């Protein structure tokens, strides 16, 4: 017996000038087998305008999800009814995680929302909680294509773009991912964030 | 074992010294850190070990001495004392839930009458201690990889009454013979006098 | 891990009558670098290239025997051996050593030059082969190259356009990877021709 | 791995899945599988790669000498024999399992062998990762005389059990139908995993990467 | 260590069935065939689990004293999907501590005319979906029924029962540690009901079973 | 990683390189490794960058609570004090920290490093990371006391910049920063592919 | 596994069931370990498929030879001895215990145990295999010598129908063989018709009650069987 | 150690052998593994003594103090639930797997079983012990519900005596006690006087034959008693 | 690594240095043992490990070279074949039964011409090689715990074009800095040149 399971699958956040989009497939992995090919318990809603994406076990990330959301419930109750930003949420995050440093969530996070001039923002962080902020990210089984792949198309080092053309590249390294890692598949769940507010879309993945 | 200390005394002092090394696995960071560290006006203890234990393990000490100190009118305290203070640090320790403090001393002080009606006999006292509290008093003592080299020697060349310029030249020697002989680099020594006058620096020695 | 000690990585790419195939320049001890200047390509006749991956000393070793074997065949049979043939005999030289391996990985492109078929093959330590019409990959950033070769190639290109594509997918895999790097070298073949190229990349 | 036999009323189909693997990545989408062995008689294997290749191949080429030096057609336990002894000799260091199929002057003869040398004949089997989820359609389904069409689409669904519950088998199935007289291979019987959206193209302009040094070869 | 074998359940247009059998092993040893391993949670639930039984005793004891008080002293009748994340916390706590729960459950009932049906393993890792198993179940029985749910429409209730029976059937061919002997429960109208035992039919005389054709020299 | 700093007539020098690596993949390589505890101390991280954060987050805290209630400034030896006791009482547990503390205070510009063991040295010159065995030797060639600011400045740029091109751990952008008598300034960020140009002549 | 061997008047009985298992997964649930080794002697094979199959072939082909080298059928003797030695000789590298049995004219029917460790004893019945342990008593209580060849056919079928329904590892068909001077004589029963289950027992058919309703008396009664 | 408990109707038999053993050496030949709870309730001890006695009197303990708090004699159920708490709460520092049954009038004659791991079960017998698995198939075969109290005292003695024949870790006496609504009795069976044991049973009298003399035939025969 | 050893090649030849230490775990024997080796009149190699397996992998060498050289008329053989048959020797050495020869080298030599018809290039060639049979052709290279100091040096100072004068200096900074870092005492040097009239000493160097 380990106290620890890897349930597998992929995320990804690209940043624009004034939105955010996020993605996370539905597989939940077993050993050897799937339990379901519908979990939604990747992508969970701190705010109108920040969102936490989670990979690896899936029991720590629903622990670390309601931890998140009873702090910030404390924070609106000692500040007056009003939410903490992208960043305040951020370095709680961090500060969370490392203060479990001697058994660790074995989750690998991203916080993705608006900062506060209303542009996109992804902070990705190792399992004890460091972090940087940066315009795309991606974690889980898949991360080792998806990321060579977004600095190929968005930096073009070795050589502004709009909501819908943006994703349109996601589909597409979701896709690719889907065809070459044995964990990830079935559907992609995207949310589109911006200050008007939340857009949804789900996109069908191959199912072997 | 990376760092050798020396000391010895004779009839009017006693002469210690350490080597300056600090290092990070294969390479050296600096070789100038003094190790020979003053308690109070007529003692020095000199101690090897990494740098942690060995720092926290000297202000602990010193603290404790400054304490007693000014609770008895500001008298200095005999070397016998203090060295009985030190053991029982380190014994205690050994048994605790952190563990041992691992380090490995010499101390070194001279004795001087408080009053009139101080009965004490005046005088250079030396003391080997180890990480575990094992402590005796001693003519001569060394630890590190050195010292094996350095007893010899001093059961060889060592008397009682050395003068001051005969003693500054017999440590030199042994110095020099810790450089010859081992492996790990021991380039730089610092070497600290004791006497009826309190502590001095010995400069002629490296 | 053994197979990771000395670094390194190579691509090859399938296209309309050619192929490219490429490799990184570094050699190094784990996180050390002996030299920059190190690709792993060794051209067998004009219709066949191997790249070869994996403990540099085996990669010589192996090379050698290979050289060997090719120079015995020539007197004997009096042609040059084509590109099945020659990972048939690869495959079979890494099986005679099953119990107590090589530590390469092979990499083989090649061109029959009466027809035009394009023929790849990536192999195992013991000589496993997996012979896909598109590309194959090996080394240390093999996870990334894997992913990039997906994304970029699609059927049908001709010399100048899948050259574009395999610098590009090499060059982005090096980047997320300590132990390859410091630019690549490609072969581009035809029926007709052979070149060269050098490419620039980071020196970190 | 999902890999699959039944015997039906004048033969036997052997079927196979097209995903090869290393670790968590798909190497390969479309291995073959399935193998020759003799004109009468095929195999599937399961296992290491390149000992369930060398294992077959060896046999393959010892049953070629043994018909032109007596002059008949190959048995199925003669292969049988064969594999099991070299298996035996190098107590399951050389791990292949195999499923053998074949028809010979005796009828339909199918059988597994494991990888320490035991074997089984049987009416229906199943090895590889995938081999439980298959086992489950094998005991819903089978029954005694199938036609050919039964067979066929009874080892079909067997392997999409395999597709598409165990993570390690994928693609599409292949088949093999084995009669007295002929052998007939059909790669991509059943494909239920196409494109639901399109690669998106990725052109690079010619010029794109910077070039330092080229040198050119005519041959 | 007695311990239960495998657990299966599916929902169909108006319900939802869950089945496992009479029996507790002790290793390989078949020790009890005749013990009822499924339990009614108050109105509208109903659990079973493979793995250690003692843990299965204590967890669900425990959950049925809450919910049958919370009840009585005035806060109202827990449903399915309450009792679900109450039972989750409970695993995921034990874990955490390093005395797990070394059971895998299933939780199956109907409430409001919705059924529910959910599992839970041993390290708290949760799910729900149209069907669910446990132990051997989930490498045998969810290919089959998983391909029974894809006719668009959903299942009635004799095609969900007919499937469900071939599951068991293979269970008792293939899993060693079974016994052919096995109880239904069914939620549906906002109740669960828990059948008699019943045995399947099986097929041993196959041509090729035959002791001639199996037999090893010849 | 790679971080060094000197002490020269015109204050302390710091520099650093800015690749995360486990050990074979690169996670990042825009990591900030100098840490800008306030506006008169910096700090530096190598070995577990989240414990070198956190513990750095902290040290900025007790600085400031000082400050408010003493009305000055704390002294870098107390600062660095601070840190190597927190070190040492977690010294059974596991951290991984190899950091620099720099600032100019009454007593003139102080460097220190402190480890994760409880470890504090005093020292003109150091290097920290799995590439300070390559700049060390570039360092030890050019470093003396009287060097201008420009020079000096050129004097870390280079040696960073012959790790990053040793070492596989180390890479990405040379950062160099100076602490002075009013505070600190950085000087310059510049990717170590476009150095490789200006070198190689 | 289980499998036996019982003496009659006149000849020799053979027992088994059909299972072969990793552990808690049925690979084969139709397996023969019923092998013969000459027209009327026969093994039980229990322990490693691998191991058990490749020494039961070789001590085969070595009877086969010597019965055709003096023109005369070999005796139950000669077969138990050669399969002793490969058992003896290899005994660190397998996992395996025989039952050899058989009729030749000169002994009538006899029945010898090879157990791991390669000893060799001769007896008036064997039991072997993981299921054994469940029939020393069985026997113990039940057998008798003298038993007739339909008698002994009986008996052992119910002895195999007892172990396989206590023990996980044996399951399936159970098949016999008996061998005497006439033609030898093979029979299977599938498991629909065994002459003993659990399951069709009566003092089995109702179930414990573990689940009682709650109530307002300690007074224990039936099993809950719907929600309240 | 072979336990087991019955039951019939209108109360239960509780029944053991008397050893407690190293592994190979016997240190008490005439041990009491029937160890009484309340008037009425007995439990069956297996696995550690240290650890069967120590739960035993704890249990005893608090049914003492049930008793004079309520002013009635305790029920079954009662002292098997504070039983098996105390078997769950220490699982992973014991060995023990115990039956507790007795008699009361709410519900009769009652048997519950509390194997290693703290689970509980209601049954109409149970066994335990190393020799309990020597027994499944004897009950399988014998045992019916609806026996009388002198029916179920014969079937437990002759079931103990074969249980321990077999089992080397089982031996000695045979102990008994009956409990219905009249008075508890118990009886102890000396070895000499056992329903069964193998050194008496007349198929096992004659020896194998192992150690044929030296001949011109390979006829087996009788052992040799003499030398030539 | 307790022993570092350098090497660079400019134009008209190949600088080769040596540490001389000889230690039984901490205790220096002597710092005086030549490790750069003559093969034959234009060639050396530099090795670092174990006494044992060093002079008998260097005299295996030594041998198969002479023997070589008769059977062909005592010819010097080039610089690249030398270089061949000693990777041959490492990697088979590793899968036998005796194990790898644990060693690493540096290999230098100068080319000349044979005879008239000889349309080798002439020149310079310096090879670094790895216990486990690595080859590779380089500029300058290193062995030891001081390898790594000395390697950063080098890209920063070394050029092709030094003058002889401008090497030796060269060479002497790149030993004080092994001195300097380095734990493990590496006190003396030896430094040899091949050139186009053969191998001689730097007496300048240590």
């Amino acid at each position: 017996w380990s106290p620890y399971a890897d349930n597998g699958g992929t995320i990804a956040a690209i940043a624009g000038k004034n939105y955010v989009i996020l993605g996370g497939d539905t597989r939940l992995n077993g050993d050897f087998c799937i339990h379901t090919r519908d979990d939604r318990t990747k992508l969970f809603q701190l705010t109108e305008h920040t969102f936490l994406a989670s990979t690896g076990m899936q029991a720590d990330r629903l622990q670390l999800q309601q931890m998140l959301k009873y702090r910030i419930q404390w924070y609106q109750y000692n500040n007056g009814g009003k939410l903490p930003s992208t960043k305040a949420i951020a370095k709680l995050t961090s500060t969370m995680l490392y203060q479990r440093r001697f058994f660790p969530y074995y989750t690998f996070n991203m916080v993705v929302g608006l900062d506060e001039k209303g542009a996109g923002v992804c902070y990705s962080y190792d399992p004890v909680g460091s972090t940087e902020p940066f315009r795309y990210g991606t974690s889980g089984s898949a991360s080792s294509f998806v990321e060579p792949l977004m600095d190929c198309l968005l930096t073009r080092q070795h050589m502004e773009l709009s909501m819908t053309e943006t994703l349109e590249m996601l589909k597409n390294a979701f896709t690719g991912a889907a065809e070459r890692d044995i964990f990830t598949g079935d559907a992609v769940c995207f949310h589109i964030i911006t200050a008007d507010g939340i857009r949804s879309e789900l996109f069908e993945l191959r199912n072997d | 074992m990376s760092e050798t200390t020396i000391a010895f005394r004779c009839n009017g002092f006693v002469l210690v010294a350490a080597a300056g090394l600090n290092a990070f696995y294969y390479i050296k960071i600096m070789d100038t850190e003094d190790k020979v560290t003053q308690l109070d006006s007529h003692k020095v203890v000199a101690c090897a070990g990494e740098n942690g234990p060995r720092v926290n393990f000297v202000e602990y000490i010193k603290c404790n001495m400054a304490l007693k100190r000014m609770r008895e009118h500001g008298r200095v305290i005999r070397t016998s004392a203090a060295a009985s203070f030190m053991r029982n640090a380190l014994a205690g320790a050994l048994r605790s839930r952190d563990g041992a403090y691992l380090v490995n001393c010499l101390l070194a002080g001279y004795d001087v009458a408080a009053s009139s009606d101080d009965d004490i006999a005046t005088g250079p006292h030396l003391y080997y201690m180890d990480y575990l509290g094992t402590m005796q008093e001693v003519p001569y003592g060394c630890h590190g990889y050195g010292a094996s080299f350095v007893i010899a020697m001093l059961d060889r060349l060592w008397r009682p009454d050395l003068t001051a310029q005969e003693a500054v030249d017999l440590m030199q020697k042994c110095c020099d013979e810790v450089k010859k002989r081992v492996v790990i680099s021991n380039d730089k020594f610092i070497c600290k006098a004791v006497t009826e006058n309190g502590v001095e620096i010995v400069n002629t020695v490296s | 891990s053994i197979l990771t000690y000395s670094g390194g990585s190579c691509l090859a790419m399938a296209g309309d009558g050619c192929f490219v195939i490429v490799s990184d320049n570094r050699l190094g001890e784990q996180l050390k670098t002996i030299s920059m200047e190190v690709p792993k390509l060794h051209v067998i006749n004009e219709s066949i290239v191997l790249g070869l991956t994996g403990l540099r000393t085996d990669q010589q070793t192996f090379s050698e025997k290979v050289r060997f074997r090719n120079e015995l065949y020539k007197l004997r049979e009096e042609r040059e051996i084509g590109g099945k043939a020659f990972a048939a005999l690869v495959s079979s030289m890494l099986y005679e050593a099953r119990f107590g391996p090589w530590f390469v990985e092979p990499v083989i492109a090649s061109i029959d030059k009466r027809t035009g078929e394009v023929y790849l093959c990536a192999m195992d330590l013991i000589g496993a082969p997996c012979e896909p019409e598109d590309y194959v990959c090996a080394g240390t950033c093999a996870e990334s190259l894997h992913g990039m070769c997906e994304a970029l190639w699609r059927p049908g290109l001709g010399p100048e356009e899948l050259f574009e594509v395999a610098a590009q997918a090499m060059l982005s895999a090096c980047d997320r990877d300590s132990l390859s790097g410091y630019g690549a070298v490609a072969a581009i073949v035809t029926r007709d021709k052979m070149t060269t190229r050098l490419i620039n990349g980071r020196k970190d | 791995t999902t890999i699959v036999g039944v015997v039906y009323k004048e033969g036997v189909v052997l079927g196979a899945d097209t995903r090869a693997t290393e670790g968590s990545i798909v190497a390969d989408k479309r291995c073959k599988k399935i193998h020759y062995m003799a004109p009468n008689i095929m195999c599937c294997g399961a296992g290491t790669a390149a000992d369930t290749e060398a294992v077959t191949n060896m046999v393959s080429a010892n049953l070629a000498l043994h018909r032109l030096d007596t002059g008949k057609q190959s048995r199925v336990h003669e292969a049988l024999t064969m594999l099991k002894r070299h298996l035996y000799r190098y107590q399951g260091h050389v791990s292949a399992a195999l499923v053998l199929g074949g028809v010979d002057v005796e009828g339909p003869f199918l059988a597994t062998v494991a990888p320490h040398g035991s074997t089984d004949r049987l009416p229906f089997v199943s090895m590889g990762s995938g081999s439980i989820a298959a086992m489950s359609a094998l005991e819903t389904g089978y029954k005694e005389n199938m036609t050919l069409e039964e067979a066929k689409e009874l080892v079909a669904s067997a392997i999409r059990k395999g597709i598409f519950n165990d993570p390690y088998s994928g693609t599409q199935v292949d088949l093999c139908v084995i009669t007295k007289t002929k052998t007939e291979l059909l790669i991509g019987y059943d494909k239920p995993n196409e494109r639901k959206y399109p690669k998106q193209e990725i052109r690079f302009p010619p010029g794109t990467t910077p070039v330092l040094r080229e040198e050119i070869r005519r041959l | 260590m007695a311990s239960g074998g495998s657990v299966i359940g599916v929902k169909y247009n108006g319900g939802v069935l869950l089945a496992c059998d009479t029996l507790l092993s002790y290793g390989s040893l078949a020790k009890w065939p005749n013990i009822p391993r499924m339990k009614l949670v108050g109105a509208y639930t109903v659990m079973c689990a493979t793995g250690d039984y003692a843990d299965f005793q204590e967890m669900t004891t425990m959950i049925e004293n809450h919910v049958n008080r919370q009840q009585m002293y005035g806060g109202g009748a827990l449903t399915p999907n309450e009792v679900f994340c109450y039972l989750q916390r409970h695993v995921y706590h034990k874990r955490s501590q390093f005395e797990p729960c070394l059971c895998r459950f299933v939780v199956a009932g109907c409430h409001g005319g919705e059924p529910f049906l959910g599992g839970v393993d041993d390290v708290g890792t949760r799910w729900t979906d149209d069907c669910v198993a446990a132990g051997y179940g989930a490498y045998v029985a969810l290919p089959l029924l998983r391909q029974a749910l894809e006719k668009p429409g959903g299942l009635t209730r004799e095609e969900a029962i007919r499937v469900i029976k071939d599951c068991l059937r293979v269970l008792f061919y293939r899993e060693c540690r079974a016994i052919n002997k096995f109880q239904i429960a069914d939620a549906t109208s906002d109740m669960v009901s828990i059948g008699e035992p019943f045995e399947v039919e099986t097929n041993w005389e196959y041509d090729g079973f035959c002791f001639e054709k199996t037999a090893i020299i010849r | 990683t790679t971080t060094l700093g000197f002490h020269f007539d015109g204050g302390i020098i710091l520099a650093v390189d800015s690749r995360a690596s486990s050990g074979q993949y690169i996670s990042s390589q825009t990591v900030m490794k100098v840490l800008e505890i306030n506006e008169y101390l910096l700090g530096t991280m190598a070995g577990g960058a989240a414990d070198c954060q956190y513990w750095e987050r902290v040290l900025g805290m007790e600085c400031r609570l000082w400050e408010l209630r003493n009305n000055c400034r704390i002294s870098v030896a107390a600062a660095s004090k601070i840190l190597a006791n927190i070190t040492y009482s977690y010294r059974n547990y596991g951290l991984s920290m190899g950091t620099m503390v720099a600032g100019w205070d009454q007593f003139g510009p102080s460097l220190y490093y402190v480890d994760d063991k409880g470890t504090r040295v005093k020292h003109e010159l150091f290097s920290v990371g799995s590439g300070s065995i390559y700049a060390y030797g570039v360092l030890d060639q050019g470093y003396r006391k009287n060097l201008t600011v420009e020079e000096a400045c050129e004097l870390a740029r280079r040696s960073i910049f012959h790790a990053t091109y040793r070492d596989g751990a180390s890479g990405g952008i040379v950062t160099v920063y100076h602490v002075h008598q009013g505070g600190w300034t950085q000087i310059s960020r510049d990717d170590q592919t476009k150095l490789y140009d200006r070198y190689v002549l | 596994t289980t499998i036996m061997a019982v003496a009659f008047k006149g000849g020799v009985v053979l027992a088994a069931d059909s299972r072969t298992s990793t552990g808690t997964y049925v690979v084969n649930r139709a397996s023969n370990k019923l092998t013969k080794l000459a027209e009327k002697i026969y093994c039980c094979r229990s322990g490693s498929a691998a191991d058990t199959q490749a020494l039961a072939e070789q001590t085969a082909n070595y009877l086969e030879s010597y019965e055709i080298d003096t023109s005369k059928p070999v005796n139950v003797t000669t077969a138990a001895n050669i399969f002793k030695k490969l058992c003896y000789m290899n005994k660190w590298n397998i996992s395996a215990g025989i039952i050899v049995a058989g009729y030749d004219p000169l002994n009538g029917g006899s029945v010898y145990s090879i157990p791991s460790g390669g000893s060799c004893v001769k007896l008036d019945y064997a039991l072997g295999g993981s299921g054994s342990i469940f029939l020393y008593s069985f026997f113990d209580a039940n057998y008798k010598t003298g038993m007739s060849k339909e008698e002994c056919v009986c008996f052992c079928q119910r002895a195999v129908a007892h172990a396989y329904s206590r023990d996980g590892s044996s399951g399936g068909l159970i098949r016999t063989i008996a061998l005497h001077q006439g033609e030898p004589e093979d029979m299977t029963i599938p498991w629909t018709k065994t002459p003993y289950c659990m399951e069709k027992d009566p003092k089995y058919r109702d179930l414990a009650v573990q689940n009682p309703p709650f109530s307002s008396s300690a007074k224990i009664t039936v099993n809950q069987s719907r929600s309240e």
